[PDB]
């Protein structure tokens, strides 16, 4: 569903793409990463930022 | 084989000092810590630098350690250009060469005992962590440590998963010529229980004073500053509202001959290491006579050594600038009547508050556990806090 | 009543004439010249700075630039000495942005403003050109983060960020990796505030990368335009030249008779204590020092040889006009005076980056783009 | 109709140095509207010591 309803957005708005799968297999939900005691966000949510 | 020059200016215990010298034992390090302690009382900068370069070429000191009793800030800087010129090391135990500066010069190797205007921001918001404390409503001038204040304090709000609200960082200008009200106008906007102040000691009475021309000092509020707006705690311009927190050095239990020691043993250590791995001892033309070609020869393996130091089991570690990465830091809060007194102290992020409960309707309530009617928790392991739909309760 | 504004001055023939700009200065209760010239070690230099005072009783000492290229510290001995007395000092042609503190300097003045008040001009560029996407290469030293800092402050007002705000440590010759990470940017607009010597670094890997070719803007203040980095520089850099920064005759006159006129209010007014007449006898801060300080750096000479001199609230000198240049045939030819709140181009043309004729769009979409799915079983 | 009243004031011009009086009463005012009801001349005492 999403594929197709991305070659429609590449077609109308006139860009290219490479999909790449999300590494960490997760959504996006924010945490605090122990070793640093920072928030960072995990998955598409950490890839796009 | 090195000679550290303890200088001391004014009135000071220097006999106390002078025990600890032969006391001061590092035999694990093997290198002997020679002292070329000196006593003098004019801090004017021709006779601190003629001391020094006097002293340069009597024996060749490796380093320089300095205490001060004046408020003056200008002794800080003139030991960290002396120390950048001869790459000699020196410690800012007291007085003035304590007073912490933001920036120092890129060749210096002047350390100072002394917290960071980030370390005394994260204390604060660590006293209203005990305490549940979350408005902040920062308040600060044109001072130019202004800067790092707020990006600390914004930096933790924003990397923890604690409840913090921050309502405004009201800014004020005091260059402004017969612009009370400018300044005044600004102040309006506060609606909020708690001020994180930072400011000049003299700017701080201004703000004090058009905050009492409104009135709204402080009646059930709580205002919170560093240590430059307590400055000498001694004196009060009686504009400082009651109950007024600072998060200042500790100078009382850290007495001046405990830190000749430790800043004694700091360049001993730092230098035994020296010796021993790189097997190069720094022997630089200590004549003050054309340092223009003096600087063929670099100390600067030195200062990787005395940035990581550790002694008695303590990390008498310097940040790069040359700050503590491990100060002892204590809270200050102003009595009833106008005189400082601890409440608690700060050390590896650890607060040992000695109240239990911030003194000032307020009124306790009496709880027992039983039922849906009372459930009792242990704290948070995420948030680190009371968790949503929930309060604190003590317990003996 | 005898007040000396006695000065230090290298270049001793600037010193001789220094005095004669005293005698003039008088005419327009008493001025004297005690022209000191600059000694070449640092730790004699500040010696020889307080030496003085005991036989000269300043009340403000200028301080200028030496043929030495050191231009960090050389005026900081003088501004270290006196501001424990908080006897003001003068910044003649010294442009570091260390000075700009009321913190480390507390008594310093400066007659020209720092390197770091050049993105004030960056900032009218790139509204004249409109430009809004920019990528910073500042350095990590003081001066590339002063000159940062307040970027972004101005910034703040029209209410937009930079692109990226690339650091690149001082003294590097490895920064090809940098500037890679800047060309997968979509800003075309480059905004350099690395020194001399680490500009031609920088330049010769633009060079490497095709980075100076048609499209790309670089906004380059004094620094790099000067000297070694003149000869690596890319054609078409929009670099920036003071008037007199460089000139200390001009700046002396000024200098001289802007304390005058603050001699003349702090004589005609209470509690004006005389020098410490000594360096070693006294101890204590200067008392008349911090007011003369205050209505010095609010007494603005009416006009000047630099023009009317001013002062900001740190010292820094106000409304300075900046002369835009631009690299046609590898010479520094002048494209637009800087008004000192906007900027004025000239008639002259300008010549960008692989010597194109018309303004660059400075800013390329990315037409790719990169997408990050994860498994779902309908979709 | 609903109506919320705060608080009703009563300040005492007859104070010497009673700025700080007046101000204190004045510091615990919180409300949308104020009815303000003294003497001309007081009033602008009082709006001063609100200004």
């Amino acid at each position: 569903f999403c594929i197709d309803l991305l070659i429609k957005l590449a077609r109308t708005m006139n860009f290219t793409y490479e999909v790449h799968l999300v590494a960490d297999g997760k959504f996006g939900t924010q945490e605090r990463v122990n070793n640093s005691n920072k928030k960072e966000w995990n998955g598409m949510m950490g890839e796009l930022l | 084989s090195i000679g550290i020059a303890v200088i001391l200016v004014g009135t000071s215990d220097e006999v106390a000092i002078k025990d600890a010298h032969e006391k001061d034992d590092f035999h694990h390090l093997s290198v002997v810590p020679r002292v070329e302690l000196v006593a003098m009382n004019e801090t004017d900068p021709k006779s601190i630098i003629t001391r020094i370069c006097d002293l340069m070429s009597d024996r060749k000191i490796q380093g320089v350690v300095f205490a001060d009793d004046t408020d003056q800030e200008a002794i800080a800087q003139i030991l960290d250009f002396i120390s950048a010129q001869t790459l000699t090391p020196i410690l800012g135990i007291h007085g003035g060469s304590s007073m912490i500066m933001a920036d120092k010069d890129e060749s210096s190797m002047f350390f100072q005992f002394g917290p960071s205007i980030e370390q005394q921001a994260s204390v604060m918001l660590n006293i209203m962590e005990e305490y549940d404390w979350y408005i902040f409503s920062i308040v600060t001038t044109y001072f130019p440590g202004y800067q790092d204040f707020v990006n600390k304090i914004r930096s933790t709000i924003e990397n923890s998963f604690v409840g913090w609200e921050l309502e405004e960082v009201l800014l004020l200008d005091m260059s402004l010529d017969d612009g009370d009200s400018k300044i005044q106008n600004q102040l309006k906007k506060l609606q909020s229980p708690i001020i994180l102040l930072y400011c000049t000691k003299e700017e701080a009475t201004y703000i004090f004073e058009v905050a009492n021309s409104v009135g709204l000092t402080g009646y059930g509020y709580t205002w919170i500053v560093p240590s430059l707006v307590a400055g000498d705690t001694d004196t009060v311009p009686a504009e400082f509202p009651t109950g007024l927190i600072s998060v200042s050095y500790d100078e009382w239990d850290y007495g001046l001959p405990a830190r000749v020691r430790d800043g004694i043993a700091i360049i001993t250590t730092a230098a035994s290491d020296m010796l021993s791995e790189h097997s190069f001892i720094p022997e630089p033309k200590s004549s003050c006579y054309n340092t223009h070609e003096k600087r063929i020869y670099q100390s600067n393996m030195l200062n990787r050594y005395l940035i990581n130091v550790t002694f008695e089991g303590r990390n008498l570690s310097f940040s790069e600038d040359g700050y503590q990465m491990h100060p002892k830091l204590v809270i200050i809060l102003l009595n009833k009547e106008r005189k400082w007194e601890r409440v608690g102290k700060w050390k590896d992020k650890s607060l040992q508050m000695k109240y239990y409960v911030w003194p000032r309707d307020h009124l306790s309530i009496v709880t027992l556990e039983e039922a849906p009617f009372v459930i009792v928790e242990s704290v948070d392991p995420l948030s680190g806090t009371c968790m949503r739909n929930t309060v604190p309760c003590q317990k003996r | 009543k005898i007040v000396n504004i006695g000065a230090v001055l290298s270049t001793r023939k600037h010193e001789q004439m220094f005095r004669e700009a005293v005698n003039q200065a008088n005419k327009r209760i008493q001025l004297n010249a005690t022209s000191v010239t600059h000694k070449p070690n640092a730790i004699q230099m500040a010696l020889s700075v307080c030496e003085d005072l005991i036989s000269s009783q300043v009340y403000a000492i200028l301080v200028s630039h030496p043929p030495t290229p050191n231009d960090h510290f050389t005026p900081t001995p003088v501004s270290y000495t006196a501001g424990f007395y908080r006897i003001p000092v003068l910044g003649l042609t010294t442009r570091m942005s260390i000075y700009s503190d009321k913190s480390i300097h507390l008594s310093f003045l400066r007659t020209v403003p720092p390197y770091s008040h050049q993105s004030s001009v960056w900032f009218e560029m790139m509204r004249v050109y409109s430009w809004n996407h920019i990528i910073l290469l500042v350095s990590d030293d003081h001066e590339g983060r002063a000159a940062q800092k307040r970027l972004e402050t101005l910034l703040e007002e029209r209410e937009s960020k930079a692109e990226k705000v690339l650091q690149f440590d001082p003294g590097t010759k490895n920064v090809t990796a940098l500037l890679m990470e800047a060309k997968e940017l979509e800003a075309r607009v480059i905004i350099l505030s690395a020194s001399e010597d680490d500009a031609a670094t920088v330049y010769r890997a633009a060079a490497m990368l095709n980075m100076t070719g048609s499209g790309y803007v670089w906004l380059v203040g004094e620094r790099e335009i000067s000297g070694n980095a003149l000869r690596y520089a890319p054609d078409g850099i929009l670099g920036l030249q003071l008037i007199n920064g460089k000139n200390e005759s001009a700046h002396i006159s000024d200098a001289v008779g802007v304390v005058a006129q603050a001699v003349h209010e702090l004589l005609e007014k209470e509690n004006i204590t005389d020098p410490p007449r000594g360096c070693v006898g006294n101890t204590n801060i200067w008392k008349t020092g911090p007011l003369f300080k205050r209505v010095l750096m609010s007494s603005k000479y009416a006009d000047g040889v630099t023009g009317r001199v001013e002062f900001n609230e740190d010292g820094d000198r106000k409304f300075a006009n900046y002369s835009i240049m631009n690299l046609q045939n590898r010479k520094l030819v002048q494209v637009g005076i800087y008004n000192g709140t906007h900027v004025i181009p000239n008639d002259r043309k300008i010549i960008w980056p692989g010597g194109e004729t018309e303004k660059p769009r400075g800013y390329q979409m990315s037409t790719r783009l990169k997408i990050v799915t994860i498994h779902q079983e309908p979709f």
